[PDB]
């Protein structure tokens, strides 16, 4: 589940050649979510 | 926005100090000033930061994209 | 279907205007008014402007 609706904040994964819209509503904003990955940083 | 950790001017921590300040001015009838004394903050570059603090990240916090509204 | 409400946060988001939809009724009149063909039109999204009458804020 790679992708949150901007409406009713579901999360919901899209395959290939498939309606970019939310499942549960029918909002067509989907927000990207983010994954576990390391991101380093500097304690500046 | 969240309360500094570190004073700017000295360096003294008082991040550690905005939830006992906000109790201390709620439950107490205590003034800023002497909320400020009781809480160890004696220069005024210490007691500024404290005493202006905005808090900010409450009002950023109701925009929830994570849950449903 | 039925018709949604559209929100100027959805707006901002899809980086399209926030437009309502304008109506007017002509009046297709002949002969001094021997028969009236009354009809209702759209006329394409007209922007309107935040926090009035005709926006849900
Ligand atoms: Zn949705
Ligand atoms: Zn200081």
């Amino acid at each position: 589940l790679k992708y949150i609706c901007a409406e009713c904040s579901s999360k919901l994964s899209l395959s290939r050649t498939d309606a970019v819209r939310c499942k549960d509503c029918g909002h067509r904003i989907l927000l990207k979510a983010r994954t576990k990955r390391l991101v380093q940083f500097e304690a500046r | 926005m969240i309360v500094p950790v570190r004073c700017f001017s000295c360096g003294k921590v008082v991040g550690d100090k905005w939830e006992s300040y906000l109790n201390l001015l709620q439950e107490d009838e205590l003034d800023e000033g002497t909320a400020l004394s009781r809480l160890g903050l004696k220069r005024y570059c210490c007691r500024r930061m404290i005493l202006t603090h905005v808090d900010l990240i409450e009002k950023f916090l109701r925009y929830n994209p994570l849950e449903k509204r | 279907a039925v018709e949604r409400k559209v929100y100027p946060s959805e707006s901002r988001q899809r980086l399209t205007s926030y437009r309502g939809k304008l109506l007017l009724k002509l009046k297709w009149s002949v002969n001094n008014g021997e028969e009236n063909l009354f009809e209702v039109r759209d006329c394409g999204g007209l922007p309107v402007m935040l926090q009035s009458n005709r926006c849900h804020l």
